[PDB]
DNA sequence: GACTAGATCAGAAGCAGTAGAGCATGCATAGTTTT
């Protein structure tokens, strides 16, 4: 097998679980003609350790570092497997070039389709982003939800819905939280599958949970109708009734 | 959710693959005008 | 004998360079 | 002192000795791995062309000589190198100590007089020849041979041997939970037992905190530039030896490798003529130089003829007193004379006198002084030196006479005249106050040289495969903040009465 | 689960919004060319 | 008778230091060209 004719490579990494003097034997044998130091012919710079002659090899922007991961694979397979950004940690002024056609900043290219482990990979290079703030977030999510039609989720159906729960004692007053009942659960199992749990009896709110206590109903009425938007007024059983069957029930049968 | 994460990910692949093939047509239709 | 280097036998141990210390 | 230094590092391999007292602590063998690596550093940075050892006792293999049991010679007494302190490295960590469990094993008995003759026998293995042989022990147990009487007086009759064939032993002990005290065994096999050593030391011993202590600078070991003749006169001759004890510090020369395989590649150079283009040897050559619109040639004999004047050596010429000196007349660094009784017997006496009465009588021998043959002569002045000695009594300023270089009419150049203006009272003594704020004591070991030490940080980062090559601090930087917080508003006032409103110096 | 669905949703907007530049960019100004 | 061991001297190689040669960088000044 020639399938390494009139090459170049250079490896400068002895730190892996293969020793290194065992990948230029194998390149032996497969007939790269491995070099001891890089070149103007040197084909690339295998290195899976960045140790302080790969970081002098990354300073200088004349030669590309490929993992050792590339040489295995070229190995198994038996054949030129072209080089991927997930193989390789820094590109040449050409070679950077070469690759902007083809693929994105990230992993992920735009002539061939993914799979779930590119994305993955193409995940994991990502570093961060905490740019946004919650309301910015949810109203993208819902966005998306709306436009590529995933509102059939198990899940994020709760999203569009704001609701609140008679929590405390008195309406619109956050020192007298109820704390230890079965409502506490029930809100954090609406928070859970995607509902938007608020605190404060906005002009926003859409869904009101009324449990057992039937007391306020008459406020909750009265402001209902003072505000110009209207919310139903729902009971907890209606949501215990839905989760099993991973639909928002009618809420004809739980006004 | 110890399912959520693959249903997230079937989606965005699946609409990753959709503008993909427009994008590459969009460049096949070109190049071969 | 006194003060002598644990690793270059026939040598005294050099200090430590200090620098410039202000009184 | 002629010959090498023999070190062998023995480092106990007991389960004691894998044992951490605290969360946040290293473990004996990490200490001792460490030290080790530390002392293979500084020798290889200061002296390359000495020997080491690392050897194993109380391991389960056993590699040596006579084979004996549970002694296992990891490496010989050999020059040392990278791949040496890359073999020690794979123990550093836990994951190391592992490792080496896996490799040697531990927790097994041993015998003291066994790994004192595989360490004798090491010893005797070298063909070169030692000035000095070294054995340091790491160990936490104090007691290794309390059960077996025999093992013990067998030991200390080894230790004795050992000490009659000239073997020096070193006792670096380790922190151990109940404390190691020397008195109990130790006080025999250990060569020299010190008063103060004999109390229980709870801490490890100060001896690592020295070999930790990483040397990075080359130590030539004494040797004589040249042994000349001082001539007195045509029939009063002695012989007298020139020392540096001054010498500038250069990196190492490059060396040329080849790319492909990396190993050393030897230059010619050879001069060809372009018509024939054949080899041009030095006797078809000859010599030109252009003056006053003329070629004059002259052989190559003749011009390495030109610099002759006299035989190599110092000839007398008088006595000066010490003040027609100019300390501003420095041309080159001076050197050291010191008699020499091996060439002329009675030297010594003569050259003791001349210094005794040269100090009497605060003057400096003038003397012509020609290093080699066919170098033109120079003009130097012997100082005498006295013999200073600081309060350990440890030599400081040995005594002899000290070699300065005269320059010549040539050497000296001509100033620009520039007028001179004197400076009013009260700016003397601002400037005064501002010099007094920032006294310190100067020392002639007090600065490192900032490129040599840089060079060596990474080419030590680079043969050990460092992550990154370690930053060494400057010393010779000066330190701005401290100057400027010490100084206060002493620096106002002088630019206030020194330099007129708008002056702005920086352009 | 909040962090993880909104942490892979905003790391998903990002590459779907560069792929949108391109195409955009593409079919813009390489069509006017 | 054979054989080896230790002492002795010289020759050669390695290393240190010096001198001589060559190659970058600046700039000092003057000369020349342009307005």
């Amino acid at each position: 097998s020639n399938i390494f004719e009139d090459v170049e490579f250079c490896v400068m990494s002895g730190t892996d679980s293969q020793p290194k003097p065992d990948l230029e034997n194998r390149i032996a044998e497969f007939g790269g003609y491995i070099v001891q130091n890089p070149g103007p012919d040197t084909y690339c710079v295998i290195a899976g350790s960045e140790n302080i002659r790969v970081k002098n090899i990354i300073l200088s922007n004349k030669h590309d570092v490929v993992k050792p991961a590339w040489l295995l694979e070229c190995f198994k397979t038996k054949s030129f497997v072209p080089w991927q950004p997930r193989f390789m940690i820094h590109m040449c002024p050409s070679t950077k070039e070469h690759f902007a056609r083809e693929y994105d900043c990230y992993g992920d290219s735009y002539f061939i389709d993914t799979d779930l482990n590119q994305l993955k990979e193409v995940f994991s290079g990502i570093k961060n982003s905490n740019e946004q703030t919650p309301e910015e977030m949810a109203s993208l999510i819902a966005d998306l939800e709306y436009r590529y039609s995933w509102d059939c989720s198990p899940l994020s159906m709760f999203r569009r819905h704001t609701v609140y729960l008679d929590s405390y004692a008195v309406i619109n007053d956050l020192s007298t939280k109820n704390e230890g009942t079965r409502l506490a659960i029930k809100a954090l199992e609406l928070r859970f599958h995607g509902a938007k749990v608020v605190s404060c009896l906005a002009e926003g709110v859409s869904h009101v949970i009324i449990g057992e206590d039937h007391s306020r109903v008459a406020d909750f009425k009265a402001f209902r109708r003072t505000f110009k938007r209207k919310f139903k007024i729902l009971k907890e059983s209606w949501v215990t009734d839905s989760i099993d069957k991973c639909e928002l029930q009618e809420e004809n049968q739980y006004l | 959710k110890e399912a959520l994460e693959t249903d997230l990910y079937k989606r965005f692949i699946l609409v990753l693959n959709e503008k993909k093939t427009k994008i590459r047509s969009l460049h096949n239709k070109l190049l071969n005008a | 004998c006194p003060g002598e280097s644990l690793i270059n036998p026939g040598f005294k141990s050099k200090k430590p360079a200090g620098g410039v210390d202000f009184d | 002192y002629s010959g090498r230094d023999s070190l062998i590092f023995l480092v106990d391999a007991s389960k004691a000795m894998f044992e951490s007292q605290s969360e946040d602590e290293l473990t004996p063998f990490d200490m001792s791995i460490q030290c080790i690596q530390s002392v293979y550093i500084s020798k290889i940075i200061s002296s390359d062309r000495d020997l080491l050892a690392v050897v194993f006792y109380g391991t389960e293999k056993d590699k040596n000589s006579v084979n004996f049991k549970n002694i296992y010679v990891l490496q010989e007494l050999d020059n040392p190198g990278a791949k040496r302190i890359l073999e020690l490295d794979q123990f550093k960590g836990q994951q190391g100590q592992k490792r080496f469990q896996d490799m040697m094993g531990h927790g097994s008995d041993y015998s003291l007089s066994e790994v004192l003759w595989v360490c004798a026998n090491l010893f005797s293995d070298v063909q070169f020849k030692m000035s000095h042989k070294r054995i340091m022990l790491f160990t936490n147990e104090d007691n290794p041979h309390g059960n077996d009487s025999a093992k013990a007086s067998r030991a200390r009759t080894k230790a004795g041997d050992l000490r009659d064939t000239g073997i020096f032993l070193d006792l670096m002990h380790l922190k151990k939970p109940g404390g190691f005290d020397i008195s109990l065994f130790y006080r025999d096999i250990i060569s020299i037992a010190e008063d103060e050593d004999l109390r229980v030391h709870f801490e490890e011993s100060s001896k690592l905190e020295d070999l930790l202590r990483k040397v990075r600078a080359k130590e030539t070991r004494k040797r004589a530039l040249s042994r000349l003749k001082l001539k007195l006169n045509k029939d009063i001759v002695i012989s007298v030896g020139i020392y540096n004890l001054v010498q500038k510090a250069l990196k190492p020369p490059p060396i040329k490798l080849y790319r492909e395989t990396n190993e050393p590649v030897k230059t010619k150079t050879r001069t060809f003529n372009t018509s024939t283009g054949g080899l041009l040897l030095p006797s078809d050559t000859k010599r030109s130089q252009i003056y006053g619109s003329r070629q004059i040639i002259l052989e190559k004999e003749e011009t390495e003829e030109l610099k002759r004047f006299d035989d190599p050596g110092l000839m007398l010429m008088g006595f000066k007193p010490l003040v027609l000196l100019k300390k501003h007349h420095y041309l080159r660094p001076s050197l050291f004379v010191y008699p020499e009784e091996s060439l002329v017997i009675g030297s010594s006496t003569l050259f003791s006198a001349l210094l005794i009465k040269c100090l009497e009588k605060e003057v400096a021998a003038l003397c012509r002084y020609t290093p080699r043959r066919n170098i033109p002569p120079y003009f130097v002045a012997l100082v005498p030196q006295e013999e200073e000695l600081d309060d350990q009594k440890i030599q400081v300023t040995p005594p002899g006479f000290q070699l300065v270089f005269l320059p010549f009419a040539d050497d000296k150049r001509k100033m620009p005249f520039t007028e001179k203006i004197m400076a009013t009272p009260e700016q003397v003594g601002k400037m005064k106050a501002i010099v007094e704020k920032l006294r310190f004591t100067y020392r002639s070991d007090s600065f490192e040289n900032p490129v040599l030490q840089q060079h060596f940080r990474n080419l030590e980062a680079l043969a050990l495969d460092l992550m990154e090559p370690e930053q060494a601090v400057d010393l010779t930087l000066p330190k701005v903040e401290a100057m400027n917080k010490r100084l206060g508003s002493l620096v106002d006032e002088f630019k206030e009465l020194v330099y007129p409103p708008d002056y702005n110096p920086e352009g």
